[PDB]
């Protein structure tokens, strides 16, 4: 009910180090494949944690 | 043994097959039936049904 | 043997880090992959290296 939103911008995102931080199983995504997150790039990245 | 759940040791045995027009050697367990001629009959020549 | 985050990694039409060097499946093929849990089957008291 009080989830914290952290805005991530103006940096270089390497998504290969996410697997070494949390012991999850599947990188479940809807619009972008997890193996193609590095060649192309976006405007802003937001993180919601609950 | 005290590691996280996201990188537990697993095991894989692959049983990949292939579909070729090569002379087939490995099949399933079946039975052979003698030839018939000039008759409308269903056939099972090496798995090629019709 | 494989790691935990590798059952979905080894697939036709998939990339990553394992599929580049260790084991790569062709995109169009028949047959498949059998996987399970072998955490206690690969747990020495000092670990596996």
């Amino acid at each position: 009910y009080a989830w914290n939103r952290k805005r991530i911008s103006n940096c270089v995102a390497d998504y290969s180090v996410i697997y070494n931080f949390a012991p999850f199983f599947a990188f479940k995504c809807y619009g972008v494949s997890p193996t193609k997150l590095n060649d192309l790039c976006f405007t802003n990245v937001y993180a919601d944690s609950f | 043994p005290t590691y996280g759940v996201g990188h537990q040791p697993y095991r894989v045995v692959v049983l990949s097959f292939e579909l070729l027009h090569a002379p087939a050697t490995v099949c399933g367990p079946k039975k052979s039936t003698n030839l018939v001629k000039n008759k409308c009959v269903n056939f099972n020549f090496n798995g090629l049904t019709g | 043997v494989i790691r935990g985050n590798e059952v979905s990694q080894i697939a036709p039409g998939q990339t990553g880090n394992i599929a580049d060097y260790n084991y790569k499946l062709p995109d169009d093929f028949t047959g498949c992959v059998i996987a399970w849990n072998s955490n206690k089957l690969d747990s020495k008291p000092s670990g596996n290296y």
